[PDB]
């Protein structure tokens, strides 16, 4: 946990919305 | 997203 | 001439769907068919139905008796102890042929009542009213219901018809053949906040008396088959095309700007396909639906196409625009020549697949250039020669086994392996390019226009198939139309490349006779390999001599070996004059490497790819370097790059470096020259003088003039130096020192490319360039020097790999907070963690990839994590991971993921038939036989994938590891 | 072939006879360098007569 901590993978209910959509526009 | 084939140098006419 | 295998002719079909329940995943409806018997004493009528519970059947409002049996549910009996695959392939072919509507058969057998026999003998109409219900479908209709609360439109729940070929039997009873054309009337009663998209044109949309549901009425007056009828019900955002106004685009909610940008090119695809052919688009509307958890990436039905939402990109996304563009283009090509003109048998499928692929290649030629066309044609030809030399061959147009060299039956589309289906379409469009080579392109487009014009005069009649069978093409009709428009028949070319199932292999070597000034070629064929056949036709060869480029036609009969062609002068070495090229131009060549006695600079056997061939020519290395530098053909530059890997001389390094520095070279040749230069640099260690390969060239092309180790800020507006910039460190990381370890000068260079990356200034995204940077970091990993199997812990980590691991940890964690376009950096970082685990750096633990392969993740992350788990269970011989993968094949919600797991477990198998493994039980043989027999009975693509997996693991005979 | 060592300025003397003699297909069959040529075996004694004018 001290060296190289990874944020755990959480599942989305709708994954295309967080994948395909642009965030800076 | 475009042509990107340099066609005027390979096939000039 | 088309004669039906069915004893009745179907005229009209009404498909009404009520009560689409999304919570219970259930539809109720009826189907009313209007058949005319062609033979008297019809008695039984045999229709196709899978997964539908048939409630009642009334023929002419009289109650009739039906019997249902599906032999393809359990192909072989449970209590048969057979375990060989040839038994299952014959039983599966017989079971699919027993439900085949292309014979007279079918799964639902309805008995005509007795009082209608005087109505059926003198051939009068019969109206069959079946009402059915899908209780919880495992195939056909796919219900994507997310687990957010709210109304079904507020959470984004939708239904779409999935499957390939004849898979409309999976959601309503029909005659599910491509030859039974009828007119259609389609009603769908959906929720008031949802829209139902289907084939035809929407005549009206009426409300229900409570105004909580509405009924969409579609009508299809162009007679289509049942297999071309589709459905998409959901809370779609509607967008009318601002250029063409009969084209509506439907997307999932919150994805309207991506839909606006993505589907803005499609009017140019319409204009192309309507000006090379001279028919307008045959249907009255066009509808593009973008959905989630799609079966295939692009499906084309009558007047409708269903794409996945993963094709939707914004304006700042490059490296995805051409792929989505060509998916739209091939969907429209299949709209013209798979849905309007249909198939007469299962043979003559090569005609439709070839015309679709050929006109899509013509679109690619006009849109992306002739050079991209040649590169695509060469990659398809290499694909087919690799597949046909690997296993047997692809047989377009078989005659009914005709192909017994391969473990499945080619009589039906639903018994084909998926790789065979892909190579079938690929070979069909290459054979159509060959027919264009023999009979010129304008005559070819006239053939296609004649087929379309016969179909469109046929499409407006009302006669029930007196004339509706002119919309069905056959092989004999296609060859007859070719012979009508041209006067030449192609029957030798058809006999060689269609009916015969093989590719040819050419081994060439030359010798220049200085005395008689001739060039003695020596071309021999390998015709005794399992995939090969013997070529006896003519063969073009192009020789570049000092006087120019000359073409010669060689007649390669069976007993032929030496072909003497004449050579020209060498008076352009007496004076310095420019040497004229294949095109009209001429260049200055450095003739110091050329032989003094021979004028010829390079030779190319079959330059135009006019046969389905694999050439192995033996030139001299300077001829390959001249062919790399001064040729005006991209396939010859690519094959010279491919042949320069055997000559690691410094002149070849100079040739590839001059190709890399050269704009006005095609960019995919320079991207290949990067990897060729990396391989040559690895082979001439302890001779290499200066810095590592391509580093000085990278700092000359893409870095600042004042700072060599600081990269320029990202401006990706050129699209050719963007691709070259993102491919050059990936090849540069394959450099190795004398100690077989990647040098710390290239790894430091890649890490400085990662640190000094600034993307706040270009109008394009950085996700693919950063993902390629992670791929370059993964390429540098050499296997670690474990001592006495020392446990890989954090303290005994490599000092090189700690920097790489810190960078991929930073990238993956930053992706968890600021995600990329399609989680490209997640896929690249999972791939790099699997690279570090494959060597002895990170502990070999599949728990991270098992957490990324859960259901709620994006599908690219899922298939990357499942690829890592398949690689782990191959290397670590894990039993529980193989049981995890087989369980995920059996019950996963997305069927594309199940097909991909079977595909990856076929490509990278846990064991082959030759290996002794601990995972060769009778338990695994029984599990995979149960997965072929039952279990995969609902998809037709999982069952062929299970057959492929059983063939890869246990072979065609009895599993050996068994009592 | 027949290795013949000669002078660089004299190598072209045998090349002019190649384009003039119509006996065979080609006199000189291979040219190594400026001081090495090859030949079908038959004209060394005939060349000795041309020494009087050379």
């Amino acid at each position: 946990v001290s060296t190289f901590p990874l944020i755990a993978a959480r599942p989305f209910t709708i994954p295309y919305l967080t994948a395909l959509l642009p965030s800076e526009l | 997203p475009w042509n990107l084939s340099n066609d005027e140098y390979y096939y000039p006419k | 001439g088309f004669e039906s295998p069915r004893p009745y002719k179907l005229t009209h079909q009404v498909v009404c769907i009520n009560n689409i329940n999304f919570q219970r995943k259930s539809v109720v409806g009826f189907v009313e068919l209007t058949i005319f018997p062609t033979v008297a004493n019809l008695n039984r009528i045999k229709l196709n139905s899978k997964q539908c519970r048939i409630y009642r059947v009334r023929i002419n409002d009289l109650e009739a008796a039906f019997i249902y049996n599906d032999p393809t549910l359990e192909v072989c009996h449970s209590e048969s102890k057979q375990r060989n695959l040839n038994y299952f392939s014959n039983a599966y072919a017989a079971a699919v042929s027993a439900v085949d509507p292309d014979a007279g058969n079918g799964e639902l057998c309805i008995k005509v009542p007795s009082e209608l026999w005087k109505h059926v003998d003198e051939l009068k109409v019969l109206k069959i009213h079946i009402n059915f219900s899908l209780d919880q479908p495992k195939g056909g209709l796919h219900f994507v219901v997310p687990s957010v609360e709210g109304s079904m439109a507020e959470r984004g729940a939708h239904v779409f018809s999935c499957g390939y070929q004849n898979s409309t039997r999976f959601w309503f009873p029909c005659v599910d053949s491509y030859s039974e054309l009828c007119t259609w009337k389609l009603e769908f009663t959906v929720d008031a906040a949802m829209v139902a998209v289907s084939n035809g044109d929407l005549v009206e949309t009426v409300y229900t008396h409570d105004m909580r549901k509405k009924t969409f009425h579609y009508m299809l007056t162009i007679p289509t088959a049942a297999s071309n009828i589709s459905l998409a019900i959901g809370p779609f955002e509607i967008l009318v095309d601002p250029y063409m106004h009969e084209v509506t685009h439907f997307c999932l909610p919150q994805l309207l700007p991506l839909l606006k940008h993505t589907t803005s090119y499609l009017h140019e695809v319409f204009e192309f396909y309507e000006e090379i052919l001279t028919c307008r688009y045959p249907y009255s509307c066009f509808k593009t639906v973008f959905i989630d958890e799609a079966y295939v990436e692009v499906a084309a039905y009558a007047s409708m196409s269903i794409f996945s939402t993963n094709l939707l990109h914004s304006a700042m996304i490059i490296d995805e625009t051409p792929l989505t563009r060509r998916c739209l283009a091939q969907s429209l090509a299949q709209q013209f020549f798979g849905c309007f003109i249909s198939r007469m048998s299962w043979s003559d499928e090569w005609v439709l697949k070839g015309i679709s692929g050929y006109i899509y290649g013509l679109w690619m030629k006009k849109t992306f250039g002739v050079n991209e066309y040649r590169h695509w044609i060469k990659e398809e030809l290499d694909k087919i020669v690799a597949y046909e030399l690997k296993t047997g061959g692809v047989l377009l147009h078989p005659i009914f086994n005709p192909a017994s060299h391969l473990h499945f039956s080619i009589k039906h589309p639903h018994t084909l392996s998926w790789e065979y289906y892909s190579m079938f379409q690929c070979k069909a469009h290459l054979v159509m390019r060959l027919i264009e080579n023999r009979i010129s392109m304008e005559f070819m487009l006239q053939v296609f226009n004649k087929l379309l014009s016969l179909a469109s005069t046929a499409s407006s009649q009302k006669f029930q198939s007196h004339m509706w069978s002119q919309m069905l093409v056959s092989t004999s009709g296609f060859l007859k139309s070719i012979s009508n428009v041209s006067g030449k028949d192609i029957q030798p070319l058809i006999k060689q490349w269609v009916d015969q199932s093989g590719v040819v292999k050419f081994y060439g070597s030359f010798a220049f006779n200085r005395k008689r000034n001739v060039l003695e070629l020596e071309i021999k064929q390998d015709y005794t390999s399992p995939g090969t056949q013997k070529y006896v036709g003519p063969l073009k060869v192009t020789v570049q001599e000092l006087d120019g480029s000359f073409n010669h036609t060689l007649q390669i009969e069976e007993n032929s070996l030496k072909h003497d062609i004449p050579c020209h002068s060498k008076s352009r070495r007496n004076k310095k004059k420019k040497i004229p090229l294949m095109n009209g131009e001429e260049v200055d060549m450095d003739l110091s490497a050329m032989d003094a006695d021979s004028p010829l600079l390079w030779i190319r056997i079959d330059p135009d790819m006019s046969v389905l061939r694999k050439v192995e020519f033996e030139q001299a290395d300077f001829m390959w370097q001249y062919q790399l530098r001064y040729e005006r053909d991209v396939v010859a530059q690519q094959e010279s790059i491919l042949a320069l890997e055997k000559f690691p001389t410094p002149a070849s390094r100079l040739a590839l470096t001059d190709i890399l520095e050269q704009e006005q070279c095609f960019y995919r040749v320079r991207m290949s020259a990067c990897f060729c230069l990396a391989k040559i640099a690895n082979s001439m260690v302890s001779t290499w003088t200066g810095p590592p390969a391509m580093k000085s060239l990278f700092t000359r092309m893409f870095c600042c003039k004042s700072c060599p180790n600081i990269v320029k800020t990202n401006n990706f507006m050129s699209f050719q130096s963007y691709f070259l910039q993102k491919t050059m460190p990936v090849a540069m990381a394959l450099l190795r020192d004398v100690h077989n370890l990647c040098p710390k000068e290239v790894l430091t260079f890649i890490l400085d490319l990662i640190k000094y990356n600034d993307n706040r200034k270009n109008k394009f995204s950085d996700n693919y360039y950063r993902a390629e940077m992670i791929d370059a970091l993964a390429n540098s990993v050499t296997p670690a020097v474990s001592v006495n199997n020392e446990v890989r812990t954090l303290d005994n980590l490599n000092p090189d790999v700690r920097l790489i691991l810190e960078e991929i940890t930073r990238f993956l964690n930053m992706e968890k907070l600021l995600p990329s376009y399609r989680h490209t950096i997640t896929v690249s970082c999972l791939r790099a963690i699997r690279v570090l685990q494959k060597n002895g750096h990170v502990p070999s633990d599949p728990a991270l990839f098992k957490s990324y392969a859960e259901y709620g993740h994006f599908v690219d992350i899922r298939i990357a994590a499942l690829e890592a788990v398949v690689d782990y269970t191959k290397v670590d011989r894990s039993y529980e991971e193989l049981q995890w993968l087989l369980n995920m094949i059996q019950n996963d919600p997305v069927p594309y993921v199940r097909h991909k797991i079977l595909n990856m477990l076929t490509k990278n198998p846990p064991f082959t038939k030759n290996m002794e493994s601990p995972l060769c039980n009778e338990a695994l043989v029984d599990q995979l036989w149960k997965l072929m027999n039952s279990g995969t009975s609902h998809d037709w693509r999982l069952r062929c994938g299970a057959v492929d997996l059983y063939f890869t693991l246990f072979g065609l005979s009895r599993p050996s590891c068994l009592p | 072939g027949v290795l013949i060592e000669c002078d660089p300025a004299m190598k072209q003397f045998l090349l002019y006879l190649d384009e003039s003699n119509a006996l065979g297909k080609k006199f000189i069959i291979q040219d190594i360098d400026d001081t090495h040529v090859f030949v079908i075996a038959e004209l060394v004694n005939v060349l000795q007569e041309r020494v009087g004018e050379l």
